[PDB]
Order: C-alpha cells, then structure tokens, then sequence
C-alpha cells in the first residue's frame, strides 16, 4: 500500500548498481540492489547465529552468545565452533550495515534529498567496526572484540573497562559522555519546544517559531534557532559516537594502564608538582 | 561538491528582535546582548534579551550560592594556594554528612554541614528554575511540555540527592560535589549494588540514552536533508504539509517500513529523551531500598 | 517483589506509549491507498486517532487531522508493470509536471506569516535594516549551472525576517526576469554562485512567483521541488 501522497514520488531512477533491475518496492520497503545485499547478508548472518546456537546448545535469547576466536588465534581464522562463526557473522554484519547505508543513498537519490542520513549512519557503523575490527587488528587478536549475546556483551563492556580501572577516567570517554548527555538534553528541549508551540494552551492559536525563539531567550538569554537545533542535534550525536570510537581506539593500544593514572601528567607539572597542601601535597 | 547546510554561507542581520510579547511583563525583559557572528555560522547570532523576574533572580542567586559554597570549600582544601587550587581542581570534593549523623542537620560544617548548605541552595535554584520554565511558557500561551520534560531530569536528581538519601536514612548516601569524587561515587554505587548492568531500569536508561543519539541523528539528518524544501519550518509544515515533510516520511517508510509525521516525530523525541531519566530515577530509587544486589535479583526475577 | 512489579508495569506502559505514538503519527497520509488511489485493504494493526484541530493564527483557519486527503493536483505518471510495487514512469516532462524528485505539494497559495502577521520572507531590499553581515555577499555574482555556463546573476537575497537567515537567492536571467533559487541548493564561491542541480538551460523553467515581493507556500514548493528534481533529471542531457 501507499500513503495518500506517495505515488508521485515512486518514479524510476536513483539506483547506484543494477539499473532498473531491482528498482521496485515490497509493500512499503524499497528494495534496490542493496536491499538484496542486505537481505542476503542479514539472512546468512542470522542463520549462522542460529547454527552457532546449536553448537553452544541453547535456543534462549538471554543465553545465545557467539564469541570471537580466543586470543591464541591472533588475527587468523578459527574453527566455526570456536570463533570462525563469529568471524563470518561479523562479515555478514558489516555487509548488511554497509548495504543498508548504500540502500539509503539510493532512496536519497530517488527522493531528491541530501545524503545526511546514511552519512550519519556511517558514524554508527564505524563505531561498530572500531570494536570488532579496527581495535582487534591494532591489538593483534579478534578475541579482544565483543561477543554477540545480549548479556555476554555487557559482561565484555564491564571486563574491558575494569581492565583499566574505573573507565570514567578515560578522557576521550569523558568527552563522549558529555555529548551523549547534552544530546539527550537537546532532544528533550527540541521535542518539548516544537510541541509547546504546536499545542498551546487550550483554545489558543498555534504559536510561531517567533514564540519558540522568544521562549528560549526569555529562559536562557539565547535561542539557537530552528535550523540550528537540527544542526546541533546531529552534531552532538555524531560527536558522541566519534569520541566513543576514539576513546576505545586509544585504549589497549596507545594507552593500556589504569586510566586514572593518565591524569598525573597534570598534577606532576613542574611549576606546582611539589607545593605542599591540597590533595597531592 | 554540493552544499550540505551544516554551516551558513551568508549571514544576514536585521534589527535586534525583541520577541513576542503576549502576556509577558516586558519590564522584566532585559535588552538584547551583542551579536556573535561566530555563533551565526551554526545557529542564531543574536544574544539576548533575557527575562529575569523575581523567581529568576532568586534562582540565579541560589545557583551561584551553591557554586561558591563549593568553591570556597575547594580553596580551603587548597590552603588558599592558587597553584594547588588549579593543580588539584578535579580532586577536591564537598562530601555529605557521615552515616553517623543520619538525616539530621547536626553535622559540623567541615563534615557535611557545608554539603547540606550547598545542597539547600541547589534545591532552591533548581526548583525555582523549574517554575521559570512553566511560567515563561504560560506568559507566551505555549504548552507546558518543556517544564514537563524538565521534571523528568529533576526526578533523577531528586532521587540521587534527596529522596533516596531520605529513604535510606542518611545523607551519606547522596552524591558529593566534586569532579573525580562523584565519578568514584558512581562506580562504587554500582559495585555496592551488585553491578547496575543487571538493574533492568538501568538497561532501559541506556537504551533510551543510546536511542536519543540515534533518534536525534536520524531526525537532525532528515531535516537537513529536506531543508532544500524548507523542512526546518516545522510548525508550518505541521499546519500545511509540504514536499519536505512528504519526502522525509517517505525516506523512512521506504527504508524501515514506517514513518513519522512532522508533529509526531517530536513526540517520539520528547519521550525518547525523558525516558532516560525516568527509568534512571526508578532504578536508582529501588537500589538499596528494595534491591540490594541487582545480580542476585536478576537470578530470581528473570 | 516491588522491583519486579515496577518493571512489568513499565513494559506495559511502554507498549501503550508506542501504540499511542504510532497512532499520533498517522494523522497524515492515512488511510493507506492502492496505487490507483482507492483505500488499501490492509491498513496495518494501528487505528486512526481521533481527529485533532489546530487553530491557525491570523484568521488563517484550522487544520483537522486525520481528515479527507487529496493531492489536489493531477499527477503525470503511469504504471510500468501489471502488478503492485513497481515504479511509475513520467508521462511527460517530469520537472515540468512536478513528479518524482521534482514533486511539489499543493500547499496553501499564501505566504507564511511571522508572529506579528507580516510575511516571513521578503527580498532584502524590502526588509528594513537587513544586510549581509558575514561571509561572501552573493548579490552581483554570476550564477553558474552544472553545465558550467552562466545562467544569470544574483540580484537580491530573500531573507527570513523573524529568523534572520537567507532562504533564497533571487537570480536574474538573460531575458530580465528573475527566479528564486533555494539557499540550501547553491554554493556561494568568491567569483560566482554555483548551482549543481540545474544546467543553464533549465533556469528559465523554474516556476515563477506571482508578486515580486512575496512568495507563497505553494510557490516555494514548486521552486524547491523543481530545483531538487534537476539532480536526477538534468544529469542526462547536460550534467
Ligand atoms: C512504572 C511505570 C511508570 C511510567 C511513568 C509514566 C508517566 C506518564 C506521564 C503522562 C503525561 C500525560 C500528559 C497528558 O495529559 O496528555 C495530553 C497529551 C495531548 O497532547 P499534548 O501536545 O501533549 O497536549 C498539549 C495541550 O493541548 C496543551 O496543554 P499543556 O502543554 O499546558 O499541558 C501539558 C501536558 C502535555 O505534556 C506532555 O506531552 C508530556 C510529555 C513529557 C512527559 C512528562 C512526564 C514526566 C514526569 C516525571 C515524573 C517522575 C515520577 C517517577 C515515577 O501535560 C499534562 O496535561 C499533565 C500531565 C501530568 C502528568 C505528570 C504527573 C506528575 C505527578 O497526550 C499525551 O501526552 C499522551 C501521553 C502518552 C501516555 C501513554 C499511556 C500508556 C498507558 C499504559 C496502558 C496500556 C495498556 C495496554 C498495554
Ligand atoms: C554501544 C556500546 C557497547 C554496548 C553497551 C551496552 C550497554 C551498557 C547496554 C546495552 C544494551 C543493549 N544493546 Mg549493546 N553495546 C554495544 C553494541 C551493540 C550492538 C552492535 C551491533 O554494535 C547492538 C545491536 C547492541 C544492542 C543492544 C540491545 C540488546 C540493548 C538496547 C540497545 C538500544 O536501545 O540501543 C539504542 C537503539 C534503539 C532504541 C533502536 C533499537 C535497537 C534494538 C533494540 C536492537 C536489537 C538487537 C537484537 C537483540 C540483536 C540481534 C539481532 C538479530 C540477530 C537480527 N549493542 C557496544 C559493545 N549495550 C542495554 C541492555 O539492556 O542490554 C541487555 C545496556 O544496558
Ligand atoms: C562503573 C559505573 C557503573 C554505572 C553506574 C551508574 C550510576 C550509579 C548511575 C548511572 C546512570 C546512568 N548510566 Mg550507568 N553505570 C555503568 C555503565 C554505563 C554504561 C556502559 C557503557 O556500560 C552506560 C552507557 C551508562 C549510562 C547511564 C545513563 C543511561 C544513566 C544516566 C541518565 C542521565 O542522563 O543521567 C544524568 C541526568 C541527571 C543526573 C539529571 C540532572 C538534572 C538536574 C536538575 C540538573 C541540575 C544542573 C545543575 C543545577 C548545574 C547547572 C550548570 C549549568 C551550566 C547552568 N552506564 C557501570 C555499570 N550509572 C544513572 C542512572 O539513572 O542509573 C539507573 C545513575 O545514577
Ligand atoms: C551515529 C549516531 C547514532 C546512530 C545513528 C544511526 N543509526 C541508524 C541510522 C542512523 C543515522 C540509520 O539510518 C539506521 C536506521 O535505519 O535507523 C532506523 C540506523 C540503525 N541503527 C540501528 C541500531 C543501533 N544504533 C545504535 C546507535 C547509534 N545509531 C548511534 C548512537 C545502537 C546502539 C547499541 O547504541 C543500535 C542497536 C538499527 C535500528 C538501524 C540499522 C538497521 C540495519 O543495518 O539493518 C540491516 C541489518 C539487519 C536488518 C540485521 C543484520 C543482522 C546481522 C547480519 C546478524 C547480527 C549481528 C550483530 C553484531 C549481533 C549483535 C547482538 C547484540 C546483543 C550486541
Ligand atoms: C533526560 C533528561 C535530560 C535533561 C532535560 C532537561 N534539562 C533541563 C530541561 C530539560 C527538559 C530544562 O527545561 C532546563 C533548561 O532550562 O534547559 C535549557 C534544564 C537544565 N538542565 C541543566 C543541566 C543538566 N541537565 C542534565 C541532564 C539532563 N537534563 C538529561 C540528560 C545534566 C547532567 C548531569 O546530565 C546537567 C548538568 C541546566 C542547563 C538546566 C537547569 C538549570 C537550573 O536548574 O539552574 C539553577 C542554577 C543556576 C540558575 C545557576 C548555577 C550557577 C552555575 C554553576 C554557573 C557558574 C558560571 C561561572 C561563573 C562561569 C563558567 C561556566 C562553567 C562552570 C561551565
Ligand atoms: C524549534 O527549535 C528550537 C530552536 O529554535 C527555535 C532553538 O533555538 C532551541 C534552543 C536551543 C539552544 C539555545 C541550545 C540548547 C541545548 C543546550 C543548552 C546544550 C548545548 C550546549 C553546547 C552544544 C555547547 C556545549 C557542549 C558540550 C559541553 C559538549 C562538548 C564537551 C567537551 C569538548 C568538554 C567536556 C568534557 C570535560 C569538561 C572533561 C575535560 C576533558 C579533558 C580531556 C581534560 C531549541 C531547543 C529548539 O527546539
Ligand atoms: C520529520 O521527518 C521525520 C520523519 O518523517 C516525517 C520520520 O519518519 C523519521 C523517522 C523516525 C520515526 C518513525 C520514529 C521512531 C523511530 C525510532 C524510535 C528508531 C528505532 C527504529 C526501529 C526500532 C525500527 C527498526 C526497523 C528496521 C531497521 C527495518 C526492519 C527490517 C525488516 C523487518 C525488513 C528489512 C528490509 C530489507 C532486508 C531490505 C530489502 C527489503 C526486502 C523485503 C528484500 C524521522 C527521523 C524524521 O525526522
Ligand atoms: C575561583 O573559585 C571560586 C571561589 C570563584 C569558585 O566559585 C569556584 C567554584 C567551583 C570550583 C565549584 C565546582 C563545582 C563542582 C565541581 C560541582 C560538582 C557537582 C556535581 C558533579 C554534582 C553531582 C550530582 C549533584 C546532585 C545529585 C545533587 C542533588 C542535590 C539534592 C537533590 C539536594 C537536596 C537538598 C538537600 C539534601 C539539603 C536539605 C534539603 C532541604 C529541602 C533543606
Ligand atoms: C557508507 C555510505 C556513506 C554515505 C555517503 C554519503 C555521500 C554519498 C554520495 C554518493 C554519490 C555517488 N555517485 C558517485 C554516484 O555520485
Ligand atoms: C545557554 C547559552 C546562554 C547565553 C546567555 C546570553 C546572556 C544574555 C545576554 C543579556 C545581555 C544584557 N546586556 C547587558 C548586554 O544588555
Ligand atoms: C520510545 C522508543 C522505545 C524504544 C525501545 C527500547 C528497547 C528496549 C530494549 C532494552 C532491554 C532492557 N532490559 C530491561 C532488558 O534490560
Ligand atoms: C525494538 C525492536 C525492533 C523491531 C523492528 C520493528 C520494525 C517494524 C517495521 C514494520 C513495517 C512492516 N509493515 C508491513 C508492518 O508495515
Ligand atoms: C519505588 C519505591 C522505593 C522505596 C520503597 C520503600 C523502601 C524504602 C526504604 C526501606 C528499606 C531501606 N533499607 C535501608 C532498609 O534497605
Ligand atoms: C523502538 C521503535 C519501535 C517501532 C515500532 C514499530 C512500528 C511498526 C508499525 C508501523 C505501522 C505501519 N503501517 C502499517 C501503519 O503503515
Ligand atoms: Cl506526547
Ligand atoms: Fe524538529
Ligand atoms: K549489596
Ligand atoms: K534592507
């Protein structure tokens, strides 16, 4: 089926591969070549996960886990039952994500809009590839990557972090955390601002962006504007993920001690290292 | 290549915009500040005006009182030596009363009496500021969504510093005012309760937190992608849908099989974000009051 | 156990909320339709919400959604297949007909008003006190199309007065008439403005506006639609 206004936009064209061959929909879903790619990769990966489940011996979402090859295997293959499945599933997953983004590009071209959405998605994809590919390879083993299971990958976050003490002290992770929390704050405000203007007091008229600017200036003395708030939400979000990937790309590679000790470079600065008093004197 | 609308190419300025008046007491509105051309490359260049009624000055005053009360204690921890004050800036901490003093206000000032003082100023400043978010919307005839969302963040903060200390019987449970010290508080809170990763409300908080970065990435990218049809003029696209709103909806429908409206997306947005601190506050509130170990609880309840 | 009760309750509340949010997002484009315009059999598992009504300011009326839904325009497309789900070929010139990436919506043929009832968007010449304040001022620059030929010259900027931003460049063509180009679709360079969406020969076909000092929502959608459609539709013949 189609929305009221949809048919005028369902024209040929936009594809990057295959010409008219996969230029069609399935219900609401656009296909394209990269829809087929996504389906193949995703279906393969899911099948392998269900297979890796019988080798483990459980069909329970909260127990199915697919661990990478152990550190003994370095950066080479491993028997399927012992981390080859994880490796090929990782290839499927990279395959499906990259396909999904390229499928979004084709939708972008058919609709005459900018490419901002798959570009933004590519930041998430690179965070994933940091954990499963870039950092493992820089560290010499696939075993440093996280397992694919609901609770076991949480255990991996905890064990990886505590390997460096309290992980809060990773300074890139400190910046990332700030962008995540700022982003949520911006999201709550933006959503509440537009809705407070579109849904004013009972019986009143629908307010204007002018009211939206006025409201925030009244409140904080500034208003970023309706174009700016969308620039902002995108920038906070992608920066959060960038500094996420950055905080882990540097951990276990250029820095591998307790992150709390990294901060001693500040306190042991010559002009104040040895003054008495304070917490470190 | 194509222009991406991330940064303005040509700024234009006109007379300083003093804003809608509606029912606002204009006597309490300042005059406009300067114009930041720097800001103008990303958002608005105009600073000010700001409204500052009595509730306004109250909030602002107790906020700095909270802040100076901490910084006073930080100087004394530095023995008034400016060089150590900077050197140890992230290590100073204004700690709450020890468990001995319970919920009382009897503790000496250098043993949590000062914490309670700064906390009082914080309490006053936040709650008055909350009233400001309601009142400034009322004066303009707008909905109360902003104050309602703000309440959700206030929820967690209230739980961390007030409701949960009270339910646990002592101020010692509350968060200390300090950079590194409250990070440590966070880590030790998790260890003491058997790993918050097993708190189901903590997991939900993360899903909404991650989700907010997902949704605002999606949303912000979508509006930029259709800003070549005026997409960011959202209120008028709500009142009279344009090709911008239709291409936006259809991108997502074609991608994931369903889509939003120009208004509805903002309801997804406000809820994604406010559920972060809503589930968050619940999960903290339950910790040590009802559940002492989230691993243990997880063994019996799922 | 209280925590078990709280989390079970929350999952129920979260399902009601998602249901609520999904229905709220069906106030446009629903009911679903077949490609021929009739109601589709399968509408999904979510019902239409009870209508709501927005009170527009400045006597502009109201909007009630969901409501009866019509494109309120002819659509020059035809099926390319004998079953559902394939593309629909333009029966004419797709940029002239306003289909595909060249599509426009029959928005109200009035201009958008600010909070004081005045037109949101004015050419800068008619905007008291408005001037270029940073970046290269485009007024006077030649405008170059994607075929690398000059199609015109910038003669003003059309500015959003309440938000104080540039929204269109007004470009004058060889014949002395002007067009509006969306600001978001030009690249202001030091010696020119570059428009990659249109070749020089398609500039004359940009929809024109009826009054030289305002632009209506309907006119903006035709201009924006047309220019954006050039990305797919100019690319063959020129680049
Ligand atoms: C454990 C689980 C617990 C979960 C917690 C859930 C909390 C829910 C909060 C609900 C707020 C309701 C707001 C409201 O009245 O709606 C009008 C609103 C109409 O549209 P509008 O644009 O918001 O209206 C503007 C007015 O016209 C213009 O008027 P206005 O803008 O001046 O009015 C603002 C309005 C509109 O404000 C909002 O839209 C709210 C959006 C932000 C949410 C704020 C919640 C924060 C509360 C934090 C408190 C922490 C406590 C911790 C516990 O808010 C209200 O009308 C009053 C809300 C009072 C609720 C606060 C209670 C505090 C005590 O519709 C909704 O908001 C619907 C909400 C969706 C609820 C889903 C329910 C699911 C039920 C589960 C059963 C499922 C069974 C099957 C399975
Ligand atoms: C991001 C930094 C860390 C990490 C740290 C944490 C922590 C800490 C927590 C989670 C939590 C979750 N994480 Mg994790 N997580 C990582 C990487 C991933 C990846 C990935 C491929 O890169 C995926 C798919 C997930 C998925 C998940 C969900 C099971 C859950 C809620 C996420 C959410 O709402 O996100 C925002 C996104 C949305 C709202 C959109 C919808 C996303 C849906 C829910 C994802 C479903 C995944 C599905 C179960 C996977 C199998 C797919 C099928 C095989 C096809 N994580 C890395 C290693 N993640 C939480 C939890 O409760 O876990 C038990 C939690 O507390
Ligand atoms: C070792 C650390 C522990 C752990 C311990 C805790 C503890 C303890 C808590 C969290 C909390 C949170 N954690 Mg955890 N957390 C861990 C692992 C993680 C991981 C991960 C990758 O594994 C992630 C992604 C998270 C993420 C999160 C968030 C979802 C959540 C906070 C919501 C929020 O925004 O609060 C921030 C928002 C607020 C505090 C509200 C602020 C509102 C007030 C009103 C603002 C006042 C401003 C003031 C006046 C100053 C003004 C200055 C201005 C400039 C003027 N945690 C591990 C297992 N985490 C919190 C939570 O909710 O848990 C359920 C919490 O308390
Ligand atoms: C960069 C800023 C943010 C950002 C941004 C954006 N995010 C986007 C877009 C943008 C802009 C899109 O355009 C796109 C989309 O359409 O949205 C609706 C997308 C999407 N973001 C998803 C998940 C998501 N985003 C997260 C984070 C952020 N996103 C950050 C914060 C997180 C976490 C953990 O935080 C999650 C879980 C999907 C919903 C969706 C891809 C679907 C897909 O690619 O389908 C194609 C693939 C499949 C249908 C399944 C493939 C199955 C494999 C082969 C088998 C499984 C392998 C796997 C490794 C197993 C893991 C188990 C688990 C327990 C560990
Ligand atoms: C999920 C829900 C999200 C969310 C939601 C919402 N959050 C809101 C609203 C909503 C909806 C509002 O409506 C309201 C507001 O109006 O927004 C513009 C507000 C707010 N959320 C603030 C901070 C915050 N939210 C956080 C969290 C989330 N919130 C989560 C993620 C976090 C953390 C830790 O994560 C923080 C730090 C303030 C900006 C503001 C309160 C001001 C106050 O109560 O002031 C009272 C204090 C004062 C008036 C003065 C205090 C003096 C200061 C220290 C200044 C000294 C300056 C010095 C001289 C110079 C240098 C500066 C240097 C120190 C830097
Ligand atoms: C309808 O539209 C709407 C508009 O228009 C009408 C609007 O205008 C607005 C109004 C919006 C605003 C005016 C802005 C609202 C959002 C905020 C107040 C938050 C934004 C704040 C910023 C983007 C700037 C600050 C961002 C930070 C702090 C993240 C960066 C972090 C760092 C680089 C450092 C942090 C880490 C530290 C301090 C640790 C130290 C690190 C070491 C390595 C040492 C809205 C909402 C809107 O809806
Ligand atoms: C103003 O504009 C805006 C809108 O519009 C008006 C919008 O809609 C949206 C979109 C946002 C929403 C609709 C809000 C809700 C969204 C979230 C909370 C984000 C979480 C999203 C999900 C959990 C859905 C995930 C579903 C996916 C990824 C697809 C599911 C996949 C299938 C079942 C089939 C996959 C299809 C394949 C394999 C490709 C080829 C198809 C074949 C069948 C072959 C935004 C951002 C926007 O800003
Ligand atoms: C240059 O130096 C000068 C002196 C000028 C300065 O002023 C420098 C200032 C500083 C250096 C200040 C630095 C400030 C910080 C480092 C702030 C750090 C604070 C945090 C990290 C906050 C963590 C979370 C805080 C929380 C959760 C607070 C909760 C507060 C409660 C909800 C309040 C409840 C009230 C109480 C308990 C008091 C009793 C209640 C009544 C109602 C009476
Ligand atoms: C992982 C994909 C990232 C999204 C990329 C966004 C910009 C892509 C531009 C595509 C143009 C392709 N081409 C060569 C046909 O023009
Ligand atoms: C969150 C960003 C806050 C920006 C604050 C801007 C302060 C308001 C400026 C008021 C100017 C008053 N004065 C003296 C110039 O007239
Ligand atoms: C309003 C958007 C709704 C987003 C849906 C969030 C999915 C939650 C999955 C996280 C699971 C958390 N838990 C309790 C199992 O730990
Ligand atoms: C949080 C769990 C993620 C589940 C993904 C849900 C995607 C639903 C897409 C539904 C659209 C398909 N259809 C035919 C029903 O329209
Ligand atoms: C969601 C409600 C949270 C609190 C419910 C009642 C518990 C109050 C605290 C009592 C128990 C605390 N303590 C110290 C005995 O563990
Ligand atoms: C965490 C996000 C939850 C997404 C919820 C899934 C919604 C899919 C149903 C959309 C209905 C599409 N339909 C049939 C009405 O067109
Ligand atoms: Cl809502
Ligand atoms: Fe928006
Ligand atoms: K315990
Ligand atoms: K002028």
């Amino acid at each position: 089926a189609l929305l009221s206004f949809e048919r005028k936009y369902r024209v040929p064209g936009g594809t990057l591969v295959g010409g008219n061959l996969f230029d069609f929909w399935v219900g609401p879903f656009y296909v394209g070549f990269f829809g087929v790619a996504t389906f193949f990769f995703a279906a393969l990966g899911i099948i392998l996960i269900a297979w890796s489940a019988v080798l483990q011996g459980t069909w329970n979402p909260q127990l199915i886990s697919v661990y990478p090859p152990a550190l003994e295997y370095g950066l080479g293959g491993a028997p399927l039952a012992k981390g080859g499945l994880w490796q090929i599933i990782t290839i499927c997953a990279t395959g499906a994500f990259v396909s999904w983004a390229l499928r979004e590009v084709e939708i972008c071209r058919k609709l005459g809009i900018g490419y901002h959405i798959p570009f933004a998605f590519a930041f998430a994809i690179l965070a994933y590839l940091t954990l499963v590919l870039f950092r493992p390879v820089m560290m010499g083993a696939w075993g440093y990557a996280f397992p694919y299971g609901i609770w076991t990958h949480l255990d991996w976050v905890s064990n990886t972090g505590y390997t460096y003490g309290n992980f809060h002290y990773n300074p890139a992770h400190m910046i990332a955390h700030t962008f995540f929390f700022t982003n949520a704050l911006a999201l709550a405000l933006h959503g509440a601002l537009v809705l407070s203007a579109a849904n004013p007091e009972k019986g009143k008229e629908m307010r204007t962006p002018d009211h939206e600017d006025t409201f925030f200036r009244d409140l904080v003395g500034y208003s970023i504007g309706t174009l700016g708030i969308h620039r902002l939400g995108l920038l906070l979000s992608l920066s959060a993920v960038f500094f996420s990937a950055l905080c882990m790309i540097i951990t276990g590679t250029i820095w591998f001690d307790q992150w709390v000790d990294w901060w001693q470079w500040w306190v042991k600065l010559p002009w104040w290292a040895n003054i008495p008093g304070g917490i470190n004197g | 290549a194509e222009y991406q609308n991330i940064f303005t190419q040509v700024q234009v300025r006109g007379p300083a915009d003093l804003g809608m008046t509606e029912d606002v007491n204009l006597a309490n509105r300042s005059g406009v500040g300067p114009f930041s051309t720097l800001l103008g490359w990303f958002g608005n260049a105009q600073l000010g005006p700001i409204y500052l009624g009595s509730l306004g000055v109250l909030s602002l005053f107790s906020g700095l009182m909270w802040f100076f009360t901490i910084g006073i204690w930080f100087w004394y921890q530095a023995g008034w030596n400016p060089a150590v004050f900077l050197r140890d800036l992230f290590f100073f901490s204004l700690e709450p009363p020890a468990p001995e003093y319970g919920l009382s206000f009897a503790a000496p000032l250098k043993e949590g009496g000062l914490w309670l003082i700064a906390s009082f100023f914080m309490f006053v400043a936040v709650w008055s500021w909350w009233g400001r978010t309601y009142l400034r919307a009322q004066a303009l005839g707008m909905g109360k969504h902003t104050a309602w969302a703000f309440l959700s963040a206030i929820w967690l903060w209230m739980v961390l510093g007030f409701i949960r200390p009270i339910l646990m019987g002592s101020w010692s449970e509350a968060v200390p005012y300090g950079i590194f010290s409250h990070l440590d508080w966070t880590n030790n809170f998790s260890l003491v309760h058997g790993n918050l990763h097993y708190n189901p409300f903590h997991g939900l908080s993360i899903a909404f937190l991650y989700g907010s970065a997902l949704l605002f990435a999606m949303h912000g990218a979508t509006i930029l992608a259709v800003s070549r049809f005026g997409g960011e003029r959202e209120l008028e696209q709500i009142a009279d849908r344009g090709t911008a709103a239709e291409r936006a909806a259809l991108f997502w429908r074609w991608t994931m099989g369903f889509n939003a409206t120009m208004e509805g997306i903002h309801r997804w947005a406000i809820w994604m974000a406010v559920l972060v601190t809503l589930t968050g506050g619940i999960g903290i509130l339950l910790s040590g009051t009802v559940v002492d170990n989230w691993y243990v609880w997880g063994q019996n309840h799922g | 156990d209280l925590a078990s009760l709280a989390i079970y309750s929350f999952w129920i509340f979260l399902a009601g909320l998602i249901y609520y949010l999904q229905t709220e997002n069906m106030r446009e484009g629903y009911p679903l339709e077949n490609e021929d315009g009739t109601p589709a059999a399968n509408q999904g598992p979510f019902p239409l919400p009870k209508p709501k009504t927005f009170i527009l300011p400045h006597g502009r009326g109201t909007l009630t959604v969901p409501g009866p839904e019509s494109e309120d325009r002819p659509i020059a497309l035809a099926r390319t297949a004998v079953s559902e789900g394939f593309p629909h070929a333009p029966t004419g010139d797709p940029m002239k007909d306003g289909v595909g990436p060249a599509s426009w919506v029959a928005r109200r043929d009035l201009p958008e008003l600010d909070g004081h009832g005045h037109n949101k968007i004015k050419p800068m010449k008619a905007a008291a006190g408005f001037h270029v304040s940073a970046g290269k001022n485009p007024i006077g620059l030649p405008v170059r199309g994607c075929d690398l030929e000059i199609a015109g010259k910038v003669v003003d900027i059309w500015v959003d007065i309440p938000e104080q931003m540039a929204r269109f460049l007004e470009v004058e063509l060889k014949d002395g008439s002007t067009r509006l180009l969306p600001m978001q679709m030009v690249k202001v360079q030091s010696n020119r403005v570059h428009v990659n969406a249109l070749s020089s020969d398609l500039f004359a076909g940009i929809p024109t506006i009826k009054s030289p000092t305002e632009v209506t929502l309907l006119e903006e959608d035709k201009i924006c639609g047309y220019v954006a459609g050039g990305l797919m539709y100019a690319a063959p013949k020129r680049k």
